């Protein structure tokens, strides 16, 4: 069982609502400690629109927080590993952009063929350690 | 340990920083889901921007123990101005002459451009 | 006036423009030989920057709008033909925001 | 003749005495009221390395100043186009970057398919004008 259960609002993000599933399934089916849930009074919320940075976090790492997902970038980049990618943020992860495909936390690092969704093996060890003892 | 989207513009200037100095060197940088701007290597700059977790003065955090330095005055300022995960910053150093800067940044991936 | 290269980052903060304050978006821009940076219009942005001629307060030139009081700020720090600037401006509200500006290229980002 | 003669030195930029030489030549043959002289103790000079933000022009705008060449920009655009733009700056021009490759002052504006180094009518006149009774 998990040590925490973090609940996620999906209700913002209408047209997301497929990939910000399959995120919370890929993290579900890699981490033990910590684990996902849809619901109302949520810890953190998802976003959606039109943002010229692209999709982004504004979160403190441990579960609080909100994640934006763009409509243009998730048209040219994989809209699965963009949702998977930014929930890691939130999970605590940092962003290693010099990263490869491997890496989701390497993001838009490889550029738009990168489709990879899954956190690599030390991805996985970072996330448990982190919400090991809650 | 905040997370958010980085918009930023590093500068180098020539002396203390003062409105008629020069800018010696200039790029911008932007790390969200994609690492980009006018940065020569925008994916170091951005790790390396990251790694400070918030406080710039951490760009001076790993200097060069061995560079022996002249005691003399040119001074040199950097500078970093923008969003810096996600809210408004404003930061800037001088040092006492070139050799110093080298030193104390020690090739930092941010102020290689 | 002084020509020379220029790099930019403008930003939209939620407020005053305090540290704690959202930013509700931010953009680079780069004007030299080529006009670049995360800016969706650069070319257009780089000569709407110019125009102002070193005075950023030529960005602000004024339908009828509500009073209603939720403070909003545009910022600009960077380079501005090779020298360095800081420039930020508070509006009441988006709509006087909106008014002042009339669609400057430099912040339709 | 001329109004003014402006002297440049281009003994900095080694790698670009031919774009520089081709560049003085082009406004020599296209501008009446003021003309470039190969070196000396010069008004403006040339200088060449790698800058991020790639070829500028720091000047005045009345002779005076100086113009860098970036190295990895002049491989990509046309060195001779970069080279008579910047020029145009120390002879009073400002950027149009909107304007088509027709215009010498739009830059970098219409991409790196633009090799045109001459400048049109009304920038040779504008430039025929700044230097009439200056
Ligand atoms: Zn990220
Ligand atoms: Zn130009």
């Amino acid at each position: 069982g998990p040590m925490v259960t973090v609940t996620y609002d999906p209700s913002n993000a209408p047209s997301f609502q497929q990939e910000i599933a399959n995120a919370a399934q890929i993290w579900n089916s890699s981490v033990r400690n910590v684990q996902l849930r849809a619901g109302g009074n949520a810890d953190f919320s998802y976003y959606e629109g039109n943002d010229s940075r692209g999709s982004y976090a504004q979160t403190d790492g441990h579960g609080r927080g909100y994640i934006f997902l763009d409509y243009q970038q998730n048209q040219q980049y994989d809209s699965t590993r963009v949702t998977a990618h930014e929930t890691g943020h939130v999970l605590g992860l940092p962003d290693h952009y010099q990263g490869p495909c491997s890496e989701l936390m390497s993001g838009g690092g490889p550029g738009p063929s990168c489709t990879n969704p899954y956190p690599n093996a030390q991805e996985r060890s970072r996330v448990n350690a982190l919400w090991a003892n809650g | 340990s905040a997370h958010g989207p980085s918009a930023m513009v590093f500068t180098v200037i020539q002396g203390s920083g003062e409105p008629t100095d020069t800018v010696l060197r200039a790029t911008t940088l932007s790390c969200a889901y994609t690492a980009e701007g006018t940065h020569p290597a925008p994916r170091a700059a951005c790790d390396a921007l990251n790694a400070t977790d918030g406080e710039l003065n951490r760009l001076l955090a790993a200097p060069d123990p061995s560079l022996v330095c002249p005691m003399y005055f040119d001074p040199v300022t950097v500078t970093a101005d923008g969003v810096l995960n996600g809210r408004r910053v404003a930061w800037k150093h001088t040092f006492s002459n070139t050799c110093v800067m080298s030193a104390n940044l020690n090739s930092n991936p941010v102020y290689a451009f």
